[PDB]
RNA sequence: CAUGAGGUGGCAAGAAAUGGGCUACAUUUUCUACCCCAGAAACGAUAGCCCUUAUGAAAUAAGGGUCGAAGGUGGAUUUAG
C-alpha cells in the first residue's frame, strides 16, 4: 500500500515543527539512532546469534567424530581450549576453523 | 595518494596479511607441537613457505600515517616525532603538555 | 597525499627565501 | 546587530532556559563580563566577545545549582527508593549472599566497543554460602589463588566469551558446578 | 634557539593572537589545549585514530571558510558527538555562512558516523593580544 | 603428590582448560587460539587509515566549488608559470 | 513524564563505585560538585575521595636531524575522583547515570562506573 | 621505455687506526646462605665449541655444558662532579 505510505507521510508532515529547543533536538537524534542510549552499555547489538556460553565454550560437541586416543585428538582438544579461552573471535568463526582443520586431516 | 611508494607497499603488505591471517595461523599451530608427527609437521612447513610473501606478518612496518617515516614513532599516536611534535605544540592534542618535571 | 598538504603562507614563504 | 540578549535581559531571571542543554560559550548570550587571559605587560586579561580560551573551557553554564535541583524535582519519578534491607551490609548478606559486580566504561568518539568492559567477577562469601561441611574442605582444594582466607570469599572472574551477561551466566554456572563437585565426592579420594 | 609554535618578534608591526602568541611551554600554563578527547587520558584507546581526525578536520574547515576562520578551531566530543567552535569574520554574507554551516554539519557526519553540530563566533577583526 | 594431581585435573575440566597434562611447546597453540593473530588486529590492518579517500573526496569538494586546497592552487599556479615559461 | 511499573522484581546495586579520570583538575572538582547535588536532592548517600594523578612521560628529540643530547620530554596527566554510591535501586542508579553520563563534559572527564550487583544464591 | 615503478637474490668484514661504553684486573675480594653477627675460597670473564629454548615463513636474543684468553690498576695527557 503505497498510498497508504504517502497519506501516513503527509500526516507526519502535518504533525511536525521546527527544533524548538536543545533537548528536542537531542530527543530526535536519539529516535533516529544517530546518539547513544544511555546510560552506556558497550555492547548495544553485537548479540552473537544468541551464543550462551556452552556454545562458545564446552566443544565436546562441535569436536565431531575422529579417534579419540591419539595424538591429533589431544591437538584437536587444545585447540577446542583455544577457541573458548578467545573471545573476539564469534561462535560461527570457532566452528569454520575446526571444520577446516578436519578438512586437513581428511586431506592426510 | 598515499605519501609515497613505501607507505603504498606497506598498505598493501597489511592487506595481505588480514586476507591470509586466518591459514598462516593454522599452519604455524599444526607446526608448533611435540604432539603428532614429523612428516605432518613438514608438511605444514613446506605449505608454509609456499604461501606468498608480504602475507607474512613480520614484513609489516610501522610508519606515521602523515609523513611515511619509519622511525621515532610512537605506537599511541601512529605519528613521527615530528609531526607528533609538530601537533603538540600548537596544542591541538588533548593532554599532550610539555614536561616541566 | 591530503596529510602531506599543508596551509599557503608557509609554501609562500618557502619561495620566497627572504630569511637567511 | 547590538550585543543582543544581554543588554536586553532581565535582572532576576528564569537562566535555566537560556542555557538548557551543554553547549559552547557565546559571549552574546553570556550577561557575565567574565576576562579570561594572561595580562599584557601593561594592560587586562582578554575581554569576552572573542576569546579562544573560554571557548576551550568546557564550561558548567548549563547545570546551575538551581537548574539542578530541578532537573531532580522532574526526576523524582523514574525513581523506586529501596527497601528496609539497611545498612551494614550484614543484614543485605544474610538476605542476599552472592556480590557480582561488572564495570563498563564511557569513552568519546564514534565507536562504544570497548573490550574490558564486558568481564565480570562473582565474590561470594562461603560461611554465607551456608551448605559445606567435607565441601568446604574440597572446594578450597578445588579453586586455587580464588578463596581469601582472612575473610572467606570464593572469587571467580569470567572473560572468555564477549558478552557480559553471558560472562556472567557461564560464572554462575561454574560456581554451581564447582558447589556441586566439592558436594559429591569421588572414591579416589581416600588416597589423602 | 629553540624555535617551534613561537612567533618571532621581527619589528613592533606584526598582529597576533592570544594563541599563536604563546610558545609550546606555556600549553597548561596560560593556553589550553584546542582539541579535547578521552584517547589521552590513560589507561584508555582510540587516541591514534581520533588524532588523524582532528587533522582532517580543521584542514577541511580551513579549505570551507576561506580567510573566514579568525583563529584555530576548538574540537570537542561528548560520546557520540563532535562540537566545534569557529572564530570567524564578519566579511561574507550571513545567507552564504548559513549554506555553508548545514553542508559541513552533514558531510561530516556522513564521513564519521558522529552528528556534527558546529557554533560560529563572528568578530569583525582579529583578537589582538600582541602587536609583537 | 596424586591427590593433589588429580585435585589439579578437576580444577582444569571445571574451568574449560586443557586437562590432559602436556608441555610447554604445545601450549603455544592454545594461546594463539585464545588470542587474535596479529595481522587480524584493528591496531593493524586498519593503521593507516584510507588515505585515498581522503584525497579523492577532498579533490571532489574543489572541483565543485566548497573546499580550497590552497596548496594544491599554488602547485597549479607554479605549472601554468612553467608551462609559459621553458616548457 | 511516562514511566510504568513492570511486574518485576527491580535489580539491586550495592555500593556502585564511580571513578572519574580527567586532564583538568579543576574541572574535575566541578564536576564531583555536580555529582553530589544531584544524589543528594535524589536521595542518595554518597561521598567521594581523589585517588592519585598519573603522569605518563616520554622523551623526544628536539631536533630534525642529529643532536642527540637536546630533547624535549612531554608528559599526559590524568586526576581521578571516586564517587561510590552507598545502596540505592537498580532503576534509580540507572536514571541517575544517565543524568551523570549525557551532560559530562567533553573529553577531559571519563568515568569509569563499577556496579555492585547482589542477588539470590544459585 | 628512466635518476620513475614492481619482482628474485644479495650486500655489513675487518691487515688496521681512533672515539665513547661494559667488564675486570681481585681480599673494602670470589662463592653459598641471609638480603647485612654466618660459613667456605686464595680471580677474570670473554672468544669460540657444541647443545637446547624464544622469536619468526626463515637465525638475533635467552639458558646449559665445555673451554677458561689477555689482564696482575694503566705513560704523555685528559673527563666529570
Ligand atoms: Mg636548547
Amino acid at each position: 500500500s503505497l498510498w497508504d505510505v504517502e497519506f501516513a507521510k503527509q500526516l507526519a508532515t502535518v504533525n511536525e515543527q521546527p527544533l524548538q529547543n536543545g533537548f528536542e533536538e537531542l530527543i530526535q537524534w536519539t529516535k533516529e539512532g544517530k546518539l547513544w542510549e544511555f546510560p552506556i552499555n558497550n555492547e548495544a547489538g553485537f548479540d552473537d546469534d544468541g551464543s550462551e556460553f556452552h556454545e562458545h565454550i564446552f566443544l565436546e560437541k562441535h569436536l565431531e567424530s575422529f579417534p579419540k586416543q591419539g595424538p591429533i585428538r589431544h591437538f584437536m582438544e587444545l585447540v577446542t581450549c583455544g577457541l573458548s579461552k578467545n573471545p573476539y573471535l564469534s561462535v560461527k568463526q570457532k566452528v569454520e576453523h575446526i571444520e577446516w582443520f578436519r578438512n586437513y586431516f581428511n586431506e592426510k | 595518494h598515499y605519501v609515497d611508494w613505501r607507505m603504498w607497499r606497506d598498505v598493501k603488505r597489511r592487506k595481505m596479511a588480514y586476507e591470509y591471517a586466518d591459514e598462516r595461523l593454522r599452519i604455524n599451530s599444526l607446526r608448533k607441537n611435540t604432539i603428532l608427527p614429523k612428516i605432518l609437521q613438514d608438511v605444514a612447513d613446506e605449505e608454509i613457505a609456499a604461501l606468498p610473501r608480504d602475507s607474512c606478518p613480520v614484513r609489516i612496518r610501522n610508519r606515521c600515517v602523515m609523513t611515511s617515516r619509519p622511525r621515532g614513532v610512537k605506537r599511541r599516536w601512529r605519528l613521527s616525532r615530528i609531526v607528533f611534535r609538530h601537533l603538540a605544540d600548537h596544542g591541538q592534542l588533548s593532554g599532550i603538555q610539555r614536561a616541566t618535571w | 597525499s591530503f596529510f602531506t598538504k599543508l596551509t599557503a603562507d608557509e609554501l609562500w614563504k618557502g619561495a620566497l627565501a627572504e630569511t637567511g | 546587530a547590538l550585543p543582543p540578549r544581554t543588554e536586553k535581559m532581565a535582572v532576576d531571571q528564569d537562566w535555566p532556559s537560556v542555557y538548557p542543554v551543554a553547549a559552547p560559550f557565546k559571549p552574546s548570550a553570556v550577561p557575565l563580563p567574565v576576562r579570561m587571559g594572561y595580562p599584557v605587560k601593561k594592560g587586562v586579561p582578554m575581554a569576552k566577545e572573542g576569546n579562544l580560551e573560554l571557548l576551550k573551557i568546557p564550561n558548567f553554564l548549563h547545570l546551575t545549582p538551581v537548574a539542578i535541583k530541578k532537573h531532580c524535582e522532574a526526576l523524582k519519578d523514574f525513581c523506586t527508593e529501596w527497601p528496609a534491607a539497611l545498612d551494614s551490609d550484614e543484614k543485605c548478606e544474610k538476605h542476599f549472599p552472592i556480590e557480582i559486580d561488572s564495570t563498563d566504561y564511557v569513552s568519546s568518539g564514534p565507536s562504544v566497543r570497548n573490550p574490558r568492559a564486558r568481564v565480570v567477577v562473582l565474590r561470594v562469601k562461603l560461611s554465607s554460602l551456608n551448605l559445606d561441611d567435607h565441601a568446604k574442605k574440597k572446594l578450597i582444594k578445588l579453586v586455587g589463588e580464588r578463596y581469601c582466607k582472612t575473610t572467606d570469599v570464593l572469587t571467580i572472574k569470567t572473560d572468555r566469551c564477549p558478552l557480559r551477561r553471558q560472562n556472567y551466566d557461564y560464572a554462575v554456572y561454574l560456581l554451581t558446578v564447582l558447589y556441586h563437585e566439592s558436594w559429591n565426592t569421588e572414591e579416589w579420594e581416600k588416597s589423602k | 634557539k629553540n624555535r617551534a609554535a613561537r612567533v618571532r618578534v621581527s619589528k613592533g608591526d606584526k598582529p597576533v593572537t592570544y594563541e599563536e602568541a604563546h610558545a609550546p611551554h606555556y600549553i597548561a600554563h596560560r593556553k589550553g589545549w584546542l582539541s579535547l578527547h578521552t584517547g589521552n587520558l590513560d589507561g584508555e584507546d582510540h587516541a591514534a585514530e581520533r588524532t588523524v581526525e582532528d587533522v582532517f578536520l580543521r584542514k577541511f574547515m580551513w579549505g570551507t571558510f576561506p580567510g573566514c576562520l579568525a583563529d584555530q578551531l576548538v574540537l570537542k566530543r561528548r560520546g557520540n558527538q563532535l562540537e566545534i567552535c569557529a572564530v570567524v569574520l564578519r566579511q561574507l554574507s550571513p545567507h552564504k555562512y548559513y549554506f555553508l554551516v548545514g553542508y559541513s554539519e552533514t558531510l561530516l557526519s556522513y564521513f564519521y558516523k558522529c552528528p556534527v553540530r558546529l557554533h560560529l563566533q563572528t568578530v569583525p577583526s582579529k583578537v589582538v593580544y600582541k602587536y609583537l | 603428590s596424586e591427590y593433589a594431581f588429580r585435585m589439579s585435573r578437576l580444577s582444569a575440566r571445571l574451568f574449560g582448560e586443557v586437562t590432559r597434562p602436556t608441555n610447554s611447546k604445545s601450549m603455544k597453540v592454545v594461546k594463539l587460539f585464545s588470542e587474535l593473530p596479529l595481522a587480524k588486529k584493528k591496531e593493524t590492518y586498519d593503521w593507516y587509515p584510507n588515505h585515498h579517500t581522503y584525497a579523492e573526496l577532498m579533490q571532489t569538494l574543489r572541483f565543485l566549488g566548497l573546499y580550497r586546497d590552497e596548496h594544491q592552487d599554488f602547485m597549479d599556479e607554479q605549472k601554468r608559470l612553467k608551462k609559459l615559461r621553458g616548457k | 513524564p511516562v514511566v510504568t511499573i513492570s511486574d518485576e522484581p527491580d535489580i539491586l546495586y550495592k555500593r556502585l563505585s564511580v571513578l572519574v579520570k580527567g586532564h583538568d583538575k579543576a574541572v574535575l572538582d566541578s564536576y564531583e560538585y555536580f555529582a553530589v547535588l544531584a544524589a543528594k536532592e535524589l536521595g542518595i548517600s554518597i561521598k567521594v575521595h581523589e585517588p592519585p594523578r598519573k603522569i605518563e612521560r616520554f622523551t623526544l628529540l628536539q631536533s630534525v636531524h642529529i643532536y642527540k643530547k637536546h630533547r624535549v620530554q612531554y608528559e599526559m596527566r590524568t586526576l581521578y575522583r571516586c564517587l561510590e554510591l552507598e545502596h540505592l535501586t537498580g532503576s534509580t542508579a540507572d536514571v541517575y547515570l544517565e543524568y551523570i553520563q549525557r551532560n559530562l563534559p567533553e573529553g577531559v572527564a571519563m568515568e569509569v562506573t563499577k556496579t555492585q550487583l547482589e542477588q539470590l544464591p544459585e
